């Protein structure tokens, strides 16, 4: 609201293990995209050197 | 409207207004936090004096401000 | 006639959305699923308006709603009731297949994925009433639909993307009523409005969803400019948290245009000027940002004068319009000669225009800089010039009056000069050769660092199209 | 066609307020006659409107203002009688050509030639509107490729005459496509003159130096300005583009400028200036500037539009020759040489100091005029960075674009 | 250091080339990859019919 | 309503309060609010008085501004209570400007410029800005030396410069990365 | 349209059915067109010709002393006579 | 993995590859990726030692993926 | 490669103004490479 | 939550991908030094 929490009340800040679930799952899904694309990048270059 | 009424109550040197300042601020700690950050040092000051019972309140409020910024 | 046309129109609308719901739920690729909605919004509205706008009402019933239905019906009544023209079997068909919404989710009602579909629907009605214009209650009705959709359908990154358009129009509809007139409704609701969007912003931080964070930021910043409570806008920009990963180029202009205004009222005109050139660079233009781009040019010229070094007369001719920049061409000239009377005549003349554009406050300081930039041509032209000669030129009271004006300007750095009082002349200081100094090494450092960053970036972006295509359905 | 230049140039003297009072009245009589002979009344209706609120204005079609300095040129009832008559006559002429050649002979080839002849007349009588229509009819139907090039040049002449450069621009694109397709080198010389005049009117002068001198080699005067004009234009363009060192080699020594020598007042004034600037006599220079204002800028239509631009340019140009060849000289010394007052000189140098085309600064205290010109290591540094800054901005935007998509 | 700046800029255009070749490679590979699948369905279809 | 006659005096005295503290930043923010509020609608509440001082500081004429303070203490709206402060505030501001302008001055010249009625005040003000008053001339350059040393002792000034050993090595490792 | 023109903004970030909606969002948040605020409000438009290549929005380059009047013909004329008066005094 | 690169005696290079497979018996489907670069390595001993590793890791119950790397 | 002093009657004479022989080449370098980038940008962006 | 406790073991698996990513840089360096070594032999043959 503007004096009480009364929006986004169905997740986040409900019990502490609740925001633990949310923070981490969003971090993991971003991370796996980064780690695969970098590993692919970096292998294209090492194949070029090998070549 | 700004948080400007809320900040002013803390600075007032009468002890009854200092207690009162935190009662209002406490409600809107999560809603305004980019306009209640000027007199965050006023809130850390009240902890130091043991003559306040609002040591508890001062920490409670204080921690939450840091998270809202994303620290 | 009517019964057929609406029938086919409702069922097509459901199907197009259901696919972009699916599209976003398959890994992360934020920008492309979004872009589908932006191209779609424009078209969906024009199709609903032809053949009576109760083509939206068929769609509105063919979603699970919290209280959208009542608000939509009222418009139909007003242009003469169209609820006997859009009738069941052609306004309510769940069928036994999904292409007018899946039957299994609708009956069960706890697996339903109606959410984003529902967000796109609301937006359509809000837009039609926005064109027409309605205020006060219009803000209330919008505000009443929007909050329920956060709360009956669980939040995802995917949800925040499409409800990022919902936020824009509430916020916008309240600001236009606010600038119309103050009102008992406006003072009170401003408090809620300012706070609720600040509350989503940290939740957006937690999500790591960069598109969402930018849109909430831009909206808060704008309210401060409109009512002049820029004592806040300053505190807002002490912090930085604006992302640039999933933020669109159109938005990056948006941040920089308003940021440029706040910097001008802390009286630091160096980083104001930086962000206004910057704002144009990010900005695309076609015809649909034509208003924004016009004001971008106007703001740049105000800033350049504040610093104390004139823009050219050619500078406005070589802009590809001068057809609203005709006041600020007059402002370059009036500061430029060191003439006070010309400044008075134009500022009174164009008073309504200056007031609207938030450039009237800067012109109280630019009254002050008539004389300060008046000095700047004369000290530049003549390396050594007596105190008395400058009293001639700019019609100044006393020799001592000269010394005071110039001394301020050189702490602010505008002249770059030194006054000698034992030989009774002002000597404009040299720049020398800086080729033999360590200054070019600073410039290069900027260039080197940016170029290294481009070589690393391209290699990452080889990979990204390849992922997009592989996911995409055969061609 | 050929009469357009002579008519418009004389007519432009009455429009101008800044010319000599006797030359203007003598001029009014000549131009007025040309109207009577050929029935140029539609472009005299055009001339009337361009006068409005100037001196030299005498007319009875519209109103006559209190500003006047001619009374020797007016509209007449007689002027309208010749208009009604001649127009009617023209109609009857063109009708026989059209009927007879379509029917009897070949429709395509012969009529199109008949329509080039019509389009000649329309230029003669000062109708642009009908001239372009029938000459477009000539391109449509069959005719030789060389004639398609000539007809196009004809349409292009009409934009100088009425005096709008936008009109001219459109036509010369077409001329440039077919000049190299047929590959006619005779008709190219003609193209160099038209694009040269068009350049003289507009902001550009740089290229117009090349173009104009090479049209002095080979010239056709049929449907083109006087030679005396080209020679005079050619000199001024030389000043704008070239440094003083190469003035003498490339414009003054050109032998097709010294075949005519001088043969009008306008060539004499400009010729006296050019040489005295190289010769490093600035005593006669400032007096010859006054002459060039009088005879080259104001009468000439295309240069009365860079009447201000000329003043700025040629003061800058003089100042540029001393200030690379002098360091810490008096203002006083410079005024007595120049033959100008001191007070005007202080003010003229300060026009260009803020724009940095002198890069020079002036002690008022002792009258010393200092020189701080770049030409050193620092100068190479400034050029290199302006390029490498532009390259960077381009790399930033383009890279970022490719990356999003 | 100035010459080292121009050398660096040059290498920005070089890596900006490699990107392009890949971006061209990506459109050609994606079209032919998909074409094959379509072309196989027809093949299978002959077998089924009798 | 929410209106008082006393309203007018508070807006005007509040603008002067910021200015003397050198929150000219806040002065410019605070103005925007009040222009929409009453400057457009009720015209003047005696708002011209602060705005005019601001103009003359930004213009850089301290004669005009000092003159208005002298008159403002010959007037009461409670501007008398803020003139003393804005006298002291102007004096500190001109010392900053006048380091770059002069290398030295007679003690009678510094006296005229930074506005003072005793030579005890002018030299007190000089030795605050660490400028010897020896020879009966000031020496502005002397404070400039000591500010530069203060900066060199800190480690915030050494890496801002960026040395040439550092620039090359950081340049080398991006490439080899 | 200032330093960094309208052409570079259409060629760098390409106008697409994708981008137009976003651009609408820029215009709307600012509120309205301010291209159309001036010719309705003022019932006037920008600069017009004075000799051609001096004023009026064009791809013609201009002067920096365009606004300054041509009295220069007079001033050189007066300069000669006045100079004889001082020297020969 | 660092060891296979860091020594130049090629018996050791071989050994490191072999040894990884035993460590990664939990993982069955990660192992074809770790040694994907090591088949395309130029040194005969890194190549030798790849085959053992994939062999140990997915021993018993077949796997399509592992065999494709070994071809 | 001189300038003339009229302020006391002297002639200051210097040899050629010294300049970066290197920086001449580096203007030409930028001019070459710059058109390469227009082609890169055209061709990579007419794909989509 | 079930997914979340299965996660813990997945996150370890992604960490070995992280270590592959650090391992590429170490292979790269070895090859680059060596390309110049391979080239040195061929210069021996080019010359006398």
């Amino acid at each position: 609201a503007a004096v009480t929490s009364s929006n986004i009340v169905l997740e986040t800040h409900e019990s502490g293990i609740k925001p633990y679930f949310e923070q981490k799952i969003q971090e993991t899904e971003l991370k796996i995209r980064s780690k695969t694309e970098n590993v692919r990048r970096l292998e294209a270059q090492r194949n070029a050197l090998n070549d | 409207t700004t948080a400007a009424p809320l900040l002013a109550l803390l600075r007032e040197n009468q002890d009854s207004v200092k207690t009162y300042a935190l009662e209002s601020i406490n409600n809107v700690v999560d809603q305004l936090w980019s306009e209640i950050s000027n007199e965050l040092p006023d809130i850390e000051a009240l902890y130091d004096d043991d003559t306040f019972s609002d040591r508890e309140m001062a920490a409670l409020i204080a921690s939450k401000v840091y998270y809202n910024l994303g620290e | 006639l009517h019964h057929s046309e609406k029938k086919y129109a409702e069922e097509d609308q459901v199907q197009e959305l259901l696919k972009v719901l699916n599209e976003i739920s398959k890994t992360t690729l934020t920008l492309d699923p979004r872009y589908i909605w932006r191209s779609l919004k424009d078209l969906s509205s024009l199709r609903n308006q032809e053949l009576l706008n109760a083509e939206t009402l068929c769609f509105t019933v063919n979603v699970l709603y919290p209280d959208s239905s009542s608000f939509k019906k009222n418009l139909l009544k007003f242009i003469t009731s169209n609820h006997k023209s859009s009738v069941p079997g052609s306004a309510e068909l769940r069928n036994s297949y999904p292409a007018s919404f899946y039957s299994v989710n609708t009956e069960k009602k706890t697996i339903e994925v109606t959410a984003e579909i529902n967000c796109f629907m609301h937006l359509l009605v809000q837009l039609f009433l926005w064109d027409s214009k309605e205020l006060e209650q219009l803000v209330e009705f919008n505000r009443k639909v929007v909050i329920p959709n956060l709360l009956c359908y669980y939040n995802l990154r995917s949800l925040n993307l499409i409800n990022a358009k919902l936020w824009f129009y509430i916020y916008l509809s309240h600001e236009t009523l606010a600038r119309s007139s103050e009102e008992i409704n406006s003072d009170n609701q401003n408090i809620i409005l300012r706070s609720t969007m600040m509350k989503f912003l940290k939740i957006a931080s937690l999500k790591h969803d960069n598109e969402t964070k930018a849109m909430l930021i831009n909206l808060i910043l704008r309210d401060f400019l409109n009512n002049g409570e820029v004592d806040s806008a300053s505190d807002f920009i002490s912090k930085l948290e604006y992302p640039h990963t999933d933020v669109s180029s159109s938005l990056e202009a948006r941040y920089f245009f308003y940021l440029s205004k706040i910097n001008a009222i802390q009286l630091d005109y160096s980083t104001a000027n930086e962000y206004i050139i910057a704002a144009i660079r990010k900005a695309p233009h076609n015809s649909k940002s034509l208003g924004f781009l016009q004001q971008s040019n106007k703001l740049h010229c105000c800033i350049q004068l504040l610093m104390g070094d004139i823009p050219e007369l050619s500078f406005f001719h070589q802009s590809n319009m001068q057809k609203s920049l005709l006041p600020y061409y007059h402002l370059t000239k009036a500061v430029k000669l060191g003439d006070l009377k010309k400044f008075t005549s134009t500022i009174t003349k164009y008073k309504q225009l200056l007031l609207k554009d938030d450039t009237y406050q800067l012109c109280v300081r630019l009254r002050s800089n008539v004389i300060k930039t008046g000095i700047r041509i004369i000290s530049l032209t003549y390396k050594k010039i007596s105190l008395r000669d400058i009293c001639l030129k700019l019609n100044l009271d006393s020799e001592q009056t000269v010394e005071y004006m110039v001394s301020r300007a050189i702490r602010d750095g505008v002249i770059e000069a030194k006054i000698n009082h034992e030989d009774g002349f002002i000597e404009t200081t040299e720049l020398l050769n800086i080729y033999d100094s360590e200054d070019p090494q600073q410039v290069f450092d900027e260039r080197i660092k940016f170029a290294n960053q481009l070589h690393d970036e391209y290699l990452v972006s080889m990979r990204y199209p390849e992922d997009k295509k592989t996911q995409q359905n055969e061609k | 066609r050929v009469p357009n230049y002579e008519v418009s140039e004389k007519a432009f003297l009455l429009t101008q307020s800044k010319v000599s009072i006797e030359q203007r009245k003598e001029a009014a009589e000549f131009v007025l006659a040309k109207i009577k002979e050929e029935e140029m009344a539609p472009y005299y209706k055009y001339l009337c409107e361009e006068y409005l609120v100037n001196n030299g204005q005498s007319d009875l079609e519209h109103d006559e203002k209190s500003d006047s300095l001619n009374e020797w040129i007016k509209f007449d009832q007689e002027l309208y009688n010749e208009l009604c008559k001649k127009n009617e006559s023209k109609i009857k002429e063109l009708n026989e050509k059209i009927q007879k050649l379509e029917e009897d002979d070949e429709g395509e080839l012969e009529q199109a030639q008949a329509w080039i002849n019509l389009g000649e007349y329309y230029a003669q009588i000062g109708d642009k509107d009908n001239a372009e229509k029938t000459l477009g009819k000539s391109l449509s139907k069959a005719i030789s490729t060389g004639a398609k090039i000539d007809v196009m040049l004809t349409i292009a002449r009409l934009g100088f005459f009425y005096n709008d450069q936008l009109y001219v621009k459109e036509k010369l694109e077409a001329v440039n496509s077919m000049i190299e397709k047929g590959g006619d080198w005779e008709r190219r010389n003609r193209y160099k003159t038209y694009y040269g005049i068009h350049c003289l009117a507009v902001r550009n002068f740089k290229e117009a130096a090349k173009l104009l001198v090479d049209s002095l080699a080979t010239f056709t005067s049929i449907e083109l300005t006087s030679y005396e004009s080209i020679a005079t234009y050619a000199s001024v363009t030389g000043l704008f583009t070239l440094e003083r060192t190469d003035l003498k080699s490339k414009v003054i020594d050109s032998p097709e400028l010294l075949s005519l020598i001088s043969t009008t007042a306008a060539l004499q004034s400009i010729s006296s200036l050019t040489i005295s600037l190289y010769a490093s006599d600035y005593a006669s220079y400032f007096p010859y500037l006054l002459e060039t204002y009088a005879n080259v800028l104001i009468p000439c239509k295309y240069l009365n539009r860079h009447a201000d631009f000329f003043v700025r340019e040629m003061r800058r140009k003089v100042y540029a020759q001393l200030l690379e060849s002098y360091k810490t000289l008096s203002l006083k010394s410079m005024a007595s040489a120049f033959g100008v007052s001191v007070a005007f000189l202080d003010n003229d140098l300060g026009k260009f100091i803020p724009n940095k085309q002198l890069n020079c600064v002036i002690d008022r205290v002792n009258g010393i005029v200092e020189t701080n010109r770049p030409d050193n290591k620092n100068a190479q540094y400034h050029l290199l960075v302006k390029q490498g800054d532009g390259l960077l901005t381009k790399l930033q935007k383009y890279g970022a674009a490719v990356r999003l998509t | 250091i100035n010459i080292s700046n121009n050398l660096q800029k040059a290498l920005t255009v070089k890596t900006n080339d490699e990107l392009m070749v890949i971006y061209i490679s990506n459109l050609v590979r994606s079209i032919i990859a998909f074409d094959d699948l379509i072309e196989n369905k027809i093949q299978n279809k002959k077998i089924q019919e009798q | 309503l929410s209106e008082s006659d006393k309203k007018s005096k508070l807006i005007s005295l509040y603008l002067l309060n910021l200015l003397s503290q050198n929150n000219t930043t806040k002065f410019h923010s605070e103005l925007q609010y009040l222009d929409k509020h009453i400057k457009n609608l009720e015209d003047d509440s005696l708002l011209s008085y602060p705005i005019k001082l601001d103009r003359w500081l930004m213009e850089g004429s301290y004669q005009k501004a000092w003159d208005l303070l002298q008159s403002g203490s010959q007037n009461i709206s409670e501007f008398d209570s803020f003139t003393d402060i804005l006298k002291s505030a102007i004096r500190d501001e001109i010392a900053k400007n006048t380091e770059l302008s002069y290398d030295f001055l007679p003690l009678s010249n510094i006296k005229a410029l930074l506005f003072f009625n005793n030579e005890k005040e002018t030299e007190k003000f000089a030795l605050e800005r660490n400028w010897p008053i020896v020879n009966s001339k000031v020496y502005f350059n002397n404070q400039s030396k000591e500010k530069a040393d203060y900066e060199d002792e800190m480690m915030h000034e050494e890496d801002q410069k960026t040395n040439i050993i550092e620039k090359a090595m950081d340049y080398a490792i991006s490439i080899e990365n | 349209m200032s330093t960094d023109v309208a052409a570079a903004q259409a060629q760098s970030k390409i106008d697409l059915t994708k981008k137009k909606n976003e651009e609408i969002n820029k215009k709307s948040l600012e509120e309205d067109d301010e291209f159309e605020d001036f010719p309705i409000d003022t019932w006037a438009n920008g600069e017009t010709i004075k000799s051609n290549a001096v004023t009026q929005t064009n791809i013609w380059e201009e002067n920096w002393d365009d606004v300054e009047v041509d009295d220069d013909f007079t001033n050189e004329l007066k300069a000669e006579l006045d100079r004889y008066k001082r020297e020969n005094q | 993995l660092h060891v296979a690169v860091s020594d130049s005696n090629d018996d050791v290079r071989r050994a490191a590859v072999i040894a990884l497979g035993f460590v990664l018996l939990r993982d069955y489907t990660t192992v074809p990726r770790i040694v994907q670069l090591l088949s395309k390595s130029h040194n005969a001993h890194v190549r030798c030692g790849t085959a053992f590793a994939l062999g140990i890791a997915c021993a018993g119950k077949g796997l399509q993926s592992a065999i494709d790397v070994l071809d | 490669y001189g300038v003339l002093d009229q302020g006391n009657g002297w002639l200051y004479v210097y040899e050629t103004p010294n300049q970066d022989a290197t920086y001449d080449s580096a203007l030409e370098l930028v001019g070459q490479l710059n058109k390469v980038v227009d082609q890169l940008f055209e061709k990579a962006s007419v794909l989509y | 939550s079930d997914i979340y406790f299965k996660l813990k073991k997945l996150e370890k698996e992604y960490e070995l991908l992280t270590l592959q990513e650090d391992y590429i840089k170490d292979e790269q360096r070895h090859l680059k030094r060596e390309l110049k070594r391979a080239q040195e032999e061929v210069k021996r043959i080019q010359s006398v």
